[PDB]
């Protein structure tokens, strides 16, 4: 459960060390630098916008390997090893190891900006003082919807990839292709998703 | 037969680990010279 | 006696799959009433327009897996056997 | 194993897909990016 | 034992195709609904618009058919029995 | 013991036509209520107008038909039997 | 016995009945809107648009129809 | 025995007459919608516009009596027993 | 026998007024929204447009009104028995 | 005996108040749909159309608390005990 | 005999909730829809536009909470037992 | 039958029905307030990060209400109030 993981590190790791030896300001663009940058830039044009890069400097790496992380995990499920790999997010401990690290990250900015008094008073009150009692619920909500997301929609994939399986070989061929072409996709945007949520709890707790 | 999978298992902390290692891999490595090349290219521009 | 908490596990699995399809289809449609709305009206906002479609789409599709994920636990590891 | 063959031939199935439809456009773009880049 | 089992399975599926139905024609209206206001106005439109109504068409077939292949799976291949 | 199966499976495939019926009846009132509108935009456009509103009925009747082939296979032969 | 597939079979054709009747107003009263609304944009159009509406209105009465005779299977004639 | 037919005849007619109402509700209230919608950017149009409100209501109006006939006819007079 | 039969046409009198309820607060919903709207686009209009208001409002109430009427039929004077 | 006829009840009144809860939510935001559209369109919508949004969302909760009060009537005073 | 009594008050309070919770969300989008609508046409409106949009979700909220409260009472206190 | 039996049975059907009319409101509601985000990016196509704000705002809401159903759902079926 844990080598899923550890597969999907050592494959971005690799691939920051080529990223690392190649880059120049003097040469092409050809080389992997299109899709560090090609992140790179959509996040700090989303963060730049919403809370503004001076404000808030380090969410950038941040988001960027939350994305990258979630991304190579659920595209590398896609390769024939039905027999040993098991998307690694289909176990709830990955997806709390993400979520929760968010959430404590966020609120101590929260602390560190409003201060540690301040801030719950912030976060309970929210924009309408009847919605405070919901407020005080939202904050914990936030989350949970940030992990069960990605548990269900990961693990979804999972259930139907071993459900197929009780097809015969010639039947089984067409359904499973199927999916997993879906969730090539489906991944992709949950991961984009995840990010770009993580951007926005930051952008309303800098605030 | 079932294993109630909705219970964290010392997995976790592990998971968390080699997750956090990353990230400070890619703030080092990845960020710095992309935002530095990011900015030379728009001084080009 | 395990039989009647089976048979309610199932009939549970059922109302969430079946809540879950509902909403999903509702708002996925909803969705691409208003994207192809859009596409109608300014046919270059295409480009632009496909990432808040795929957003609402990542907040719709996860409202349904994770009932989805309820389902296979309620049906597959039922408690309180 | 059945199982083994038929999602082999899964997989199979969905990287011609991949080969033919979303890689000239991938390649296409990267291709543009870098002649962009070159422009000056 | 195992009749209270299937019984329930049978109203679990029942439930399942149920709520996929609904939610799939729903869907499908709106989206049809849409393609319809644009290809009334911009006659010229109709190739743009069939693609994004594929689209979401498929995301709601999707969605259904992954509840049918639910509800096979209970009525045929009860989860347990 | 087929008397209880039975009876679930009478319940099921109500269910699942009932969902049909709510689903079929809305999305195509749905797009029924689009052509209106287009058809009273534009007082000529009822020839091209007619072609995508079959489709969406297509759409929508298939599920609904689908969801009806089900309920048959339900009642009429029902398994566990 | 047989009393217990009778009760399943009211069930059953009442839930038929009741999905039927929801979407065959809904839809009805969908196909109305539209209606009065391209009679009031369209002063004189009534005449041509009258057809459509009798169309759609027809199509969703069509599974509403089915669903009572399927009901009128369920209830009176049911199986067991 | 007869006992268990009428007590799923009350909840059958129960379930037919909940359907006929939530669908003779909204439909009048999105025929209402389009009238209030007419008659307020055209004022005089009331003497128009009331004939196909009318048609619609009658169109639904049906559907409410006839479902409650059927609740009648589950009920008083009970099929089978 | 009796409590079977109390059970069956409490919740059978529970099914009706709940439907009773979601179509009569979806159409009152329905109407007033049109009401704010013509309100909105033409400020004087305040009765003229009260008048359709009230007659839509009467259709949803009455058919809420109906279905109370049989929930009580139900309730405290149990067909059967 | 009397078990059976309380959970008849309960299960009876729940159906009750979670329709009109539905109703009364989904009345509640279309009608605010309106007010807000139209106090987007004029400063004067939040001093006029207060009328009209208090008449909806008075015959809306009316609905909700009288199904409210009718629960509390199967719930606690159940007729058959 | 008490365990069908929690049983119906189990399934009574889900029924609540469930309902409740369709009622929220459908109309917290709908005035969310009316607010993000606003916000597009309108930008300068925002400061008066959110105490109305904060106003119907303060009677959604409302009604849900009342909800949730009785489904709390069913649930907890079995009045009846 | 034992009585643990019925409970646990009254309580997987309760839970499936509050998730089921959660899911149904969540992801109606979301769908609807992404109908209007994308529309008004449509009209408006720099509004985007004005846009933003009350989307997730309405969407906060929703969620929260989703959740807190689900909370219920869980106290439901792991613990079963009244066994």
């Amino acid at each position: 459960t844990i080598l899923a993981t550890a597969v999907t590190a050592v494959i971005v790791i690799a691939l920051a060390f080529y990223l690392r030896a190649k880059v120049t300001s003097t040469g092409v663009p050809s080389g992997v630098q299109l899709f560090w940058e090609a992140l790179t830039i959509q996040m700090r044009q989303q963060i730049e916008g919403s809370i503004g890069m001076k404000i808030a400097p380090f969410v950038l790496p941040l988001s960027v390997t939350i994305f990258v992380f979630i991304l190579i995990s659920n595209w590398l499920a896609v390769l024939p090893l039905q027999y040993l790999y098991k998307a690694p997010a289909s176990d709830i401990n990955f997806v709390l190891a993400l979520a929760l690290f968010v959430f404590v990250c966020y609120h101590a900015a929260g602390i560190w900006r409003r201060g540690i008094v301040g801030h719950p008073i912030k976060v309970v009150k929210g924009h309408v003082a009847f919605l405070a009692p919901i407020n005080i619920v939202e904050e914990l909500a936030k989350p949970i919807s940030l992990a069960l997301r990605l548990f269900g929609n990961i693990f979804a994939g999972g259930i139907l990839v071993a459900l197929i399986a009780m097809f015969p070989w010639y039947i089984q061929w067409f359904p499973n292709a199927v999916w997993k072409t879906f969730d090539l996709f489906v991944g992709l945007i949950q991961a984009f998703i995840f990010s770009l949520l993580t951007i926005l709890y930051f952008s309303q707790s800098m605030e | 037969g079932g294993s109630n999978f909705l219970i964290p298992n010392g997995t976790f902390f592990a998971v968390l680990i080699i997750f956090l290692i990353v990230l400070g891999v890619i703030s080092k490595w990845v960020v710095p010279p992309i935002s530095k090349v990011l900015a030379e290219r728009e001084a080009m521009l | 006696p395990n039989a009647i908490i089976t048979a309610g596990a199932l009939i549970g699995g059922g109302l969430i799959m079946g809540g879950g399809a509902i909403g999903a289809g509702i708002g996925d449609g909803i969705a691409g009433n208003a994207l192809i709305s859009g596409i109608a009206r300014q046919p270059e906002a295409q480009g632009r327009l496909f990432t808040p479609f795929f957003i609402t789409v990542g907040l719709v599709e996860a409202a349904y897996f994770i009932n989805l994920a309820f389902m296979a636990l309620f049906v597959f590891a039922t408690p309180g056997l | 194993m059945s199982i083994f063959i038929g999602q082999l031939i899964g997989f199979a199935v969905i990287a011609f897909i991949i080969v033919k439809w979303v890689v000239p456009p991938v390649r296409t773009l990267m291709r543009n990016q870098q002649e962009a880049v070159r422009a000056a």
